[PDB]
């Protein structure tokens, strides 16, 4: 929609020798979800197999201590996160009553690409609407 | 002279060359749009007006 | 299209080769061969192997069953 183009004009940038290219989406299409997920990578990266890593580390952490580091990069950005995105991604999904996991393993499948820094992939299950977003974050050099 | 022309006419005569010619060529630089996946998706715009 | 990636698994001819290394010498639509590779596995000529090299990455070869260690 607009917003959500909004929300994905805030997430794409490049500063002095970096470029940050993320997103945010949502869309309808915890033993079932494991291979739920690795769709979700598979057509987010169609170049990489995710169904071999599949006990991966995702970090069931709680979405506020996710959106605190989420905002505080965004500060370290030199960005001054607008806020009212936060109620947007809550207005299509209902922010509050909802689950957050996070593909973070070892080694993830960009430190083989080159110009790599630092990623940050967040995933936001939920059930009562199946809205899963795939809010990333890739931080490169250039 | 300044009756049908005026002094403000370097403004007024360039906006309404803008808006009466030039907004044409500027759709027919680049009318269509070519969808890449599936190439028969095209778009093409017919004119325009203000 | 389709038989220029054959040469460029002949090119690779021994291990195979990888799906976005298909775009430097081809830079063509990333959809087209996207599902050209789908197809060609319905082919039944190349096949979805594992790297031997650094993993997860999608390895396309021809029915040559050769890997490495």
């Amino acid at each position: 929609e607009l917003d959500i183009e909004r929300v994905n004009q805030t997430l794409n940038f490049e500063t002095n020798d970096c470029k940050i290219v993320g997103s945010c989406d949502i869309f309808t299409t915890s033993r079932k979800i494991f291979a739920y997920l690795i769709a979700i990578l598979n057509a987010s990266y169609p170049d990489h197999d995710f169904s071999s890593v599949e006990p991966t580390d995702f970090v069931k952490t709680s979405l506020k201590t996710f959106i605190s580091k989420f905002e505080n990069t965004l500060y370290s950005l030199g960005r001054q996160p607008e806020e009212w995105v936060w109620e947007v991604i809550n207005s299509h999904m209902t922010l509050s009553d909802c689950v957050l996991f996070q593909y973070s393993p070892s080694n993830s499948f960009l430190e083989d690409e080159p110009g790599y820094l630092w990623n940050l992939i967040g995933f936001l299950y939920n059930r009562k609407r199946k809205r899963v977003a795939y809010l990333y974050l890739i931080c490169s050099r250039l | 002279f300044l009756k049908v022309k005026g002094l403000v006419k370097q403004h007024l005569d360039s906006f309404n060359y803008f808006v009466d010619t030039d907004l044409k060529k500027i759709i027919k630089a680049n009318q269509l749009i070519l969808s890449d996946v599936d190439p028969e998706f095209y778009l093409k715009y017919v004119d325009i007006r203000v | 299209e389709e038989a220029l990636v054959y040469s460029y698994i002949e090119a690779s001819g021994r291990e195979g080769i990888w799906s976005k290394t298909i775009k430097a010498r081809t830079n063509l639509h990333q959809h087209v061969v996207l599902k050209c590779l789908k197809s060609l596995e319905s082919q039944r000529y190349v096949k979805s192997v594992k790297s031997v090299k650094f993993p997860t990455r999608k390895i396309y070869m021809l029915y040559s069953l050769q890997p490495s260690v």
